[PDB]
């Protein structure tokens, strides 16, 4: 660590401190994921395991870089490429005149590519909120923070039950369901579309339930026919509030119809009926490909 | 060339899942010839270190991939080194079902655990030093296809129903576990890694079933897998001998999913039948 001079601190993730840093030689800025590894019972965590060498495999244009991994005492530190903020402290500073509607084309169809191409290699990424997603000053937009991410396998067995931050969790998670795989990402990118377009959450639930209400109260509380197994379902209840679908102008004003279209497949009650990310990137959507550079 | 298996996928494109997992199949080496590099070193050591690790699997209830991801973490890493001692060969191995017990589980054992199982020979602070050392030694490529989760695939696309959904689980237990058997007693010879992994899952796949099947699943040609299964004979010959182990069940496991278990085998003997013939 000789060769990399901290400049201050970013903020915490998943798992340890993420700092801005120069390298000294090349004078290169970059992020550097610090683990202090004396703290820690089980040594090398899971999380950090997973990340690294999921990071190792996935190397795309929407995925921020893992550019080394160092180990000095009692320290791991994960050198990534350096963006330039969240989407979150983003939306929320333009929150009073919103954010401009190309934007929201670049950065969704970006979010989609990453989110194809995670998928094509069998990564989950569980964590799809926009405090981990970086969108740079040329406008790029990457994922990041594979703390939480899995690899799937062919076939999928019954992975951790309680994924995703909240506001951006399936309901099939809520649920309790045995088996979840892609679709679980899909519909967070779905919460996200409308939290940039509504400048607020879609779902921003207090609780578990509360969330899965949240969701009834926007798309009409499932049933058997529009999600066949529901009933079914370890945590259904048969006593939840009989929701109608608001229009899709309701609940989300801005958007065209098309807008409409693409959120309504994505946030599909049945992970099995849900888009992919490859159709999502094929939807009429994404026929003007903008890429506007940011305020910042 | 290799035919593509794969069904029509949903989720992402078929072709490049596929040519991904393909490339997966190059990138990570295997060197049947690594004890070469430790002269005080014998493949029945090696027998014995893995064998032991399906122990302990099967006492913790670990998956049979978390098994598979630690027999490959520990061939790569012994091919990176030289020298190794005996004494040395309890830590490499438990501390490589430790690190793949951690990418793997969902609530893997603790630290206490993996130590409590060596039985003193191993401390806590010593395993957490051999994972770092193996870690870094592997460069941190810890994703490989293991031989049993092409095993998986193969088992998925044999019985494809309607759906043409691979990823939810529909093949049946048995045939599942006792190709899985006859992988288990294979691996336990250095030489299995003379063949890909997904090539020793074709062969001990044709060794149950057929040609006809075999190529279905995996899109080899006979060519390609003839060595393999020439030289996995003998163990399918013993395995067949003495008879398929039944389905275990497991506490807090559901018998539907109990299959994914590892299970142990006092198998060693079977491994000396099996190489006697030859
Ligand atoms: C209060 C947040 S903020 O808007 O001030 C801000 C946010 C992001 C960044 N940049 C950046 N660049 C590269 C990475 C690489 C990784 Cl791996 C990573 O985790 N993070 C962060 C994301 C989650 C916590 C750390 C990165 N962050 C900056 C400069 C400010």
């Amino acid at each position: 660590m000789e060769n990399f001079q901290k400049v201050e601190k970013i903020g915490e993730g998943t798992y340890g401190v993420v700092y801005k840093a120069r390298n000294k030689l090349t004078g290169e800025v970059v992020a550097l994921k610090k683990i202090r590894l004396d703290t820690e019972t089980e040594g090398v965590p899971s999380t950090a395991i997973r990340e690294i060498s999921l990071l190792k495999e996935l190397n795309h244009p929407n995925i921020v870089k893992l550019l080394d991994v160092i180990h000095t005492e009692n320290k791991l530190y994960l050198v990534f490429e350096f963006l330039h903020q969240d989407l979150k402290k983003f939306m929320d500073a333009s929150a009073l005149t919103g954010i401009p509607l190309p934007l929201i084309k670049s950065y969704l169809f970006q979010l989609l590519q990453g989110l194809a191409f995670c998928h094509s290699h069998r990564v989950l990424h569980r964590d799809l909120k926009p405090q981990n997603l970086l969108i740079n000053t040329e406008g790029a937009i990457k994922l990041a923070d594979f703390g939480l991410a899995r690899a799937f396998g062919v076939p999928v067995r019954t992975y951790t039950h309680e994924v995703v931050t909240l506001w951006y969790r399936a309901p099939e998670i809520l649920l309790g369901c045995k088996y979840y795989s892609t679709a679980v990402d899909i519909w967070s990118l779905g919460c996200i579309f409308a939290e940039m377009v509504t400048r607020r959450a879609l779902f921003p639930g207090d609780s578990e339930i509360d969330q899965l209400f949240r969701i009834f109260r926007t798309l009409g509380t499932p049933d058997e026919v529009v999600w066949p197994g529901v009933t079914s379902m370890p945590d259904y209840k048969p006593s939840f509030p009989k929701w109608a679908r608001q229009d899709f102008s309701k609940v989300v004003p801005p958007l065209d119809e098309d807008g409409r279209s693409l959120l309504s497949q994505m946030l599909h009650y049945d992970p099995n009926k849900r888009i992919s990310a490859k159709a999502a990137l094929a939807h009429p959507f994404f026929q003007d490909v903008t890429k506007p550079v940011p305020h910042l | 060339s290799r035919g593509s298996p794969l069904p029509v996928l949903s989720w992402a494109n078929r072709e490049e899942v596929w040519k991904i997992m393909l490339n997966k199949e190059k990138t990570y080496l295997r060197d049947q010839h690594f004890l070469e590099q430790h002269p005080l070193l014998q493949p029945k050591m090696r027998a014995i270190l893995l064998d032991w690790l399906m122990e302990v699997c099967e006492v913790y209830k670990l998956h049979r991939e978390t098994f598979y991801l630690a027999q490959d973490f520990f061939d790569r890493y012994m091919a990176t080194q030289e020298n190794v001692v005996k004494t040395l060969l309890q830590l490499i191995g438990i501390s490589s079902l430790f690190i793949a017990a951690k990418l793997e589980e969902i609530y893997p054992p603790k630290l206490h655990q993996f130590a409590y199982v060596t039985d003193g020979a191993c401390s806590g602070d010593e395993i957490l030093t051999m994972e770092l050392m193996i870690m870094k030694a592997l460069k941190w490529r810890l994703s490989p296809l293991t031989i049993v989760s092409w095993l998986n695939v193969y088992m998925q696309v044999a019985y494809l129903n309607d759906l043409h959904e691979v990823l939810l689980p529909q093949y049946p237990q048995q045939i599942f576990i006792q190709i899985a058997e006859l992988l288990d007693l294979c691996v336990l010879d250095v030489d299995c890694l003379e063949f890909p992994y997904g090539i020793l899952a074709a062969s001990a796949l044709y060794h149950f079933s057929s040609s006809e099947l075999m190529q279905k699943v995996s899109g080899y040609q006979w060519c390609d897998i003839e060595n393999c299964v020439k030289w996995m004979v003998p163990f399918a010959m013993v395995i067949r001998e003495t008879g398929s182990s039944k389905l275990k069940h497991f506490r807090g496991v559901a018998d539907e999913d109990a299959h994914n278990i590892q299970t142990h085998r006092d198998s060693l003997d079977l491994l000396d039948k099996a190489r006697a013939k030859k």
